[PDB]
RNA sequence: CCGUGAGGGAAAGGUGAAAAGAACCCCGGGAGGGGAGUGAAAUAGAGCCUGAAACCGUGGGCUUACAAGCAGUCACGGCCCCGCAAGGGGUUGUGGCGUGCCUAUUGAAGCAUGAGCCGGCGACUCACGGUCGUGGGCGAGCUUAAGCCGUUGAGGCGGAGG
RNA sequence: GGUGGAGCCUGGGAGUGAGGGCGCGAGCGAUAACGUCCGCGUCCGAGCGCGGGAACAACCGAGACCGCCAGCUAAGGCCCC
RNA sequence: GGGAUGACCCCAGGCGGUAGGGGAGCGUUCCCGAUGCCGAUGAAGGCCGACCCGCGAGGGCGGCUGGAGGUAAGGGAAGUG
């Protein structure tokens, strides 16, 4: 029995090219340049999944820090105040509070400055 | 739960006297304002942030010997085309420009950082266009 | 000697080359005597 | 009114009637779940300490999920090393009933 | 590449033509060239230990006997082979053609009478093998046969 | 028994080492021979028992 | 209702003839007729035939009313290439491709 | 076809059950097409089964002329589409991040090899010994070879020998 | 004391036998070399995966099973980029 | 450990990786299974898919094309990616 390539290799390539849809020039059209682009795009996705977690925190901080500089203190002191006050709530993700719930945010400043 | 992002805000306006303020220390602040990093809805990709008007440039003061000793450089594409302009000569020729170049160098690079610069309007001495709003320092 | 292209030029860079290649239609006047159309300042193909 | 609760090492802002997805917790669908006694009222003052002690949030376990598959790929140039792994992340869907 | 039709000639000078580098075109890297390591004639036979065929024969009957699917018969009378005549004796035998039957008898007349049934395979006794016992749902022998099947094991 | 369930014991087939099909898949490229000279070469070495 | 002519295996290089087809597209058959006459390229000869065969196809086949015809769609696809040997210096021999157009004029009513 | 010659040496198969292989008409010099007709099917129409990919073209959605780059990825937003909806698909404005694959190397994005792209061909085998392991058979024993009989996908016998 | 992807014994399969930087001890060199040759350690090699050092295999930090729009740290940082 | 003697639940750990070793699998051609089974109410092959199953290699399922083949469970052998 001879088993020649037949259907197999075409399907393999088709799979990758589907994944490459939308890439520029040959990178979507050619099984190789597609495959090469994907290697990148797969390690970037993993890298940026790790670093989406960093990217968001940095934004929350800039926003927290911005809002309590409005009430006259640092970010750095504010966090200490909350560490003191036991208020390990904030989970910097809730600068949702800082924007939508200003008076909730202000009461947190106060609880913070008592230390 | 998704992080909040503004819809279209309206631009606030500000006015700064700059007489006797130093330079980089004034520039720092103008930078953060231009970015909008005081507003605690600040977002990096948007251009939500104050326009800034500055009067009494030419009246910025600087420490050290920098008026004689600090040189700005400009390279033309051409051989020997590096020009060296000492600070005092700039102020005597195009005052402002000295703040403008100080704030430009302190805004982020890119298409957006290049727009924020467009929102900084710097004049020598007093006055300006009057039809916006403008609180103070 | 013998210069040669270092990279096959892209489908875009060539079609961008051809951004000027378009023809313009012939410029035509209606024939003063005859019905038909003529390039100006030439002799009408019908009724010279 | 609103509440800031903590489930799965994460904090979310819950109003009553809000449907939301959460790191998967152990309970049958349709059972009722009492969310740890949380961190903030939407009527303000009540903040305090780790957790306001005795006020709760109740939510209906609507069912258990598996998220849309993420492909986790790893490639190391010139070493002939590639790994391909599909991963979809189990969840539980909740409906927020009342803030106690 | 040694057995293919083409010449032994080197196709190109090997340096300076700007091309890759080759020998004869019989080389397996060429379309139309020789095969690498592909099939040649070979003999798949080996000698299974006789004790293992002896056992597996006995075991294969036993597996049928333990199912109750073995039946020994005497003499038929569905003989003078006509598949109509066999089909009668098979009816009285309770073989309705609903299960494949392996029929072992030395009687050439009964053999040809069943030969053409889709559900019957037939053998002389001296050719009893296990592959045919396992293929068939029901095993059927006569009193000869079964006698030599016996003397064959042990 | 019947031909469907016949089958061998859980040892007894094994069923062997490819070598030089893909990466990861272990053996691949250099085909477990590892990086250049004589032993990797087709006729390989000189009969190591002498 | 539309009518179409396709000239197939026209011996001409698609790039060359596509250029005049680009001249008369979405144009009323009457200007298209004028444009081709006074366009100077060997491509106008060919498109003109296809135009006309399609205009003729409109009236005698699809009941389309000559006065309301314009070129609704049109294009040239590229048929099989005739390949010929071109002898060069130092024994060389390149292949020129004499190429082939499939010209399509599609007509509609305004 | 190539070579003076010995000699080298290819490509190249498939309409349809059936030619019923498209009369006639229309544009055209023909080619080609368009109707008509045949056919279950005519993008089965003879450059004919299926008809992939590179490649070229027409049309539509999003997009782009003050931005700069291994071309992606993560985020948010705009527009277009699918939907009951928190939904999803497309596209990409701005922001963060980001040094092609293979090979060979102490070390490569590397200004070191290789590759224009796509499709198909393409490299750890087989025999006979050996030596380990493993699945079973029999076990102070194990086992047959060539042959011979039988069978025509039936097996048995054969003890030289090892 | 130490239960460790420890150790020892028999046997099947390997690959390697071009190393490199840094630190410390020497020789050779000129108290030259991104020099060369040894010793003991380390890291790169194979961790050109991650943070810091502007950028940078081997310096500092740290050994990446997968996911998270959560928290605390390391080195290094906290005027603006 | 649970006492199901487990194919599973619970607890605790390990899981960067070239040469290289080991282990499990995916798929391709052919064989037995096959005088069978799927098939014109449509085989193989092709084109889609945002759906299902699988870590993955893959397997499904739907639609379009195509118009005569295909081949389960379980096992065998190779011109097998
Ligand atoms: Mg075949
Ligand atoms: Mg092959
Ligand atoms: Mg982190
Ligand atoms: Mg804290
Ligand atoms: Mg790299
Ligand atoms: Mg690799
Ligand atoms: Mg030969
Ligand atoms: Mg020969
Ligand atoms: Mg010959
Ligand atoms: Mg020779
Ligand atoms: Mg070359
Ligand atoms: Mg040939
Ligand atoms: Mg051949
Ligand atoms: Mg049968
Ligand atoms: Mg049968
Ligand atoms: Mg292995
Ligand atoms: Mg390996
Ligand atoms: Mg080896
Ligand atoms: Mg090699
Ligand atoms: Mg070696
Ligand atoms: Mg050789
Ligand atoms: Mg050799
Ligand atoms: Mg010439
Ligand atoms: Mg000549
Ligand atoms: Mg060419
Ligand atoms: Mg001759
Ligand atoms: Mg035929
Ligand atoms: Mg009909
Ligand atoms: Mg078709
Ligand atoms: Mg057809
Ligand atoms: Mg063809
Ligand atoms: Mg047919
Ligand atoms: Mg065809
Ligand atoms: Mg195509
Ligand atoms: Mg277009
Ligand atoms: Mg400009
Ligand atoms: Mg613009
Ligand atoms: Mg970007
Ligand atoms: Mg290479
Ligand atoms: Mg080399
Ligand atoms: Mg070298
Ligand atoms: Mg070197
Ligand atoms: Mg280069
Ligand atoms: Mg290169
Ligand atoms: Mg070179
Ligand atoms: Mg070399
Ligand atoms: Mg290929
Ligand atoms: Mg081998
Ligand atoms: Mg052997
Ligand atoms: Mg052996
Ligand atoms: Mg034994
Ligand atoms: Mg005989
Ligand atoms: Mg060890
Ligand atoms: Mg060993
Ligand atoms: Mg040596
Ligand atoms: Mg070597
Ligand atoms: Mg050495
Ligand atoms: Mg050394
Ligand atoms: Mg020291
Ligand atoms: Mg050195
Ligand atoms: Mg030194
Ligand atoms: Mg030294
Ligand atoms: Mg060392
Ligand atoms: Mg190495
Ligand atoms: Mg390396
Ligand atoms: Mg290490
Ligand atoms: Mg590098
Ligand atoms: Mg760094
Ligand atoms: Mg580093
Ligand atoms: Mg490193
Ligand atoms: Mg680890
Ligand atoms: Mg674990
Ligand atoms: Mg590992
Ligand atoms: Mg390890
Ligand atoms: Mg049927
Ligand atoms: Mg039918
Ligand atoms: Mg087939
Ligand atoms: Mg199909
Ligand atoms: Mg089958
Ligand atoms: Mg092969």
């Amino acid at each position: 029995p001879r088993a020649k390539t037949g259907v197999v290799r075409r399907r393999k390539h088709k799979k990758i090219l589907k994944l490459a849809k939308g890439y520029w020039g040959l990178r979507s059209k050619s099984f190789r340049k597609a495959r090469e682009t994907l290697f990148a795009a797969g390690n970037y996705a993993y890298a940026h999944r790790k670093r989406r977690k960093r990217d968001f925190r940095r934004l929350w901080i800039v926003r927290i820090n911005a809002a309590c500089r409005q009430h006259g203190l640092n970010y750095s002191t504010f966090i200490h105040g909350l560490k003191k006050a036991g208020i390990e709530v904030d989970r910097k993700n809730l600068a949702d509070l800082a924007v939508r719930e200003p008076q909730v945010f202000a009461e947190l400043v106060e609880r913070a400055k008592a230390a | 739960m998704k992080t909040y992002v503004p819809k279209q805000v309206e631009p606030r306006w500000v006015l700064i006297d700059a007489e006797g303020k130093t330079l980089g220390r004034l520039a720092t602040k103008i930078a953060t304002l231009l970015r909008g990093k005081h507003r605690p809805d600040w977002t990096p990709n948007v251009a939500m942030g104050d326009f800034v008007v500055v009067v009494n440039a030419d009246k910025i003061r600087v420490t050290g010997k920098k008026l004689e000793q600090k040189i700005y450089t400009r390279y033309s594409g051409y051989p020997g085309g590096l020009k060296k302009i000492p600070l005092e000569k700039m102020l005597a020729t195009h005052p402002e420009r000295v703040l403008e170049h100080a704030v430009k160098g302190m805004l982020p690079k890119g298409p957006l950082g290049r727009r924020l610069f467009k929102r900084l309007k710097v004049y020598a001495g007093p006055d300006h266009p009057h039809q916006a709003q403008r609180p103070e320092k | 000697k013998h210069p040669v292209p270092k990279k096959k030029t892209s489908k875009a860079r060539r079609d961008a080359r051809r951004s000027h290649h378009a023809l313009t239609p012939p410029t035509l006047v209606p024939c003063p005597e005859c019905k038909a159309m003529k390039p100006p300042h030439t002799v009408c193909p019908e009724c010279g | 009114m609103f509440a800031i609760v903590k489930t799965g090492g994460k904090q979310y802002r819950v109003e009553p009637g809000l449907k939301l997805r959460v790191e998967k917790l152990d309970a049958e669908p349709g059972a009722t779940v009492e969310l740890p006694v949380l961190l903030l009222g939407g009527e303000k003052t009540v903040v305090g300490t780790p957790v306001v002690e005795g006020a709760s949030v109740v939510a209906e376990v609507l069912g258990h999920g598996r998220g849309k598959k993420i492909l986790v790929s790893k490639f190391k140039a010139k070493v002939q090393y590639r790994r391909k792994k599909g991963h979809r992340q189990p969840y539980t869907e909740l409906l927020i009933k009342e803030i106690r | 590449r040694g057995e293919v039709a083409y010449s032994g000639r080197k196709i190109w000078p090997q340096k300076h033509t700007g091309r890759a580098r080759h020998g004869d075109i019989g080389a397996p890297i060429f379309v139309g060239g020789g095969v690498v390591f592909g099939p040649k004639p070979r003999d798949y036979s080996y000698t299974l230990p006789k004790k293992v065929r002896k056992k597996g024969l006995a075991m294969a009957v036993a597996d049928r006997a333990r199912e109750g699917k073995l039946l020994l018969v005497e003499a038929f009378a569905g003989v003078n082979g006509k598949t109509k005549e066999f089909l009668a004796w098979a009816k009285e035998a309770g073989l309705d053609g609903s299960e494949s039957v392996l029929l072992v008898t030395g009687n050439e007349l009964v053999r040809r009478a069943a030969r053409n049934l889709p559900w019957v395979v037939t053998l002389a006794p001296e050719g009893l093998n296990v592959y045919d016992i396992v293929r068939t749902e029901r095993l059927v022998m006569d009193l000869d046969a079964w006698e030599v099947f016996q003397n064959r094991i042990g | 028994m019947k031909l469907s369930d016949l089958r061998p014991n859980p040892g007894a087939n094994k069923r062997r080492k490819r070598v030089g099909r893909g990466p990861g898949s272990g053996h691949g490229k250099t085909a477990t021979r590892g990086h250049k000279g004589q032993k990797s070469r087709s006729g390989g070495l000189k009969d190591p028992r002498r | 209702m539309e009518a179409k002519a396709i000239a197939r295996y026209v011996r001409i290089s698609p790039r060359k003839v596509r250029l005049v087809v680009d001249l008369i597209r979405g144009k009323s058959l009457e200007e298209a007729r004028n444009i081709l006459r006074y366009t100077n390229k060997r491509g106008a000869y060919f498109v003109a035939k296809v135009l006309e065969s399609a205009a003729a196809n409109a009236v005698n086949n699809h009941d389309m009313l000559e006065d309301r015809l314009y070129v609704k769609a049109a294009y040239v696809d590229e048929g099989p290439a005739l390949k010929r040997v071109l002898p060069r210096a130092r024994g060389r021999a390149d292949i020129i491709k004499k190429r082939t157009s499939h010209i399509t004029v599609i007509l509609g009513e305004k």
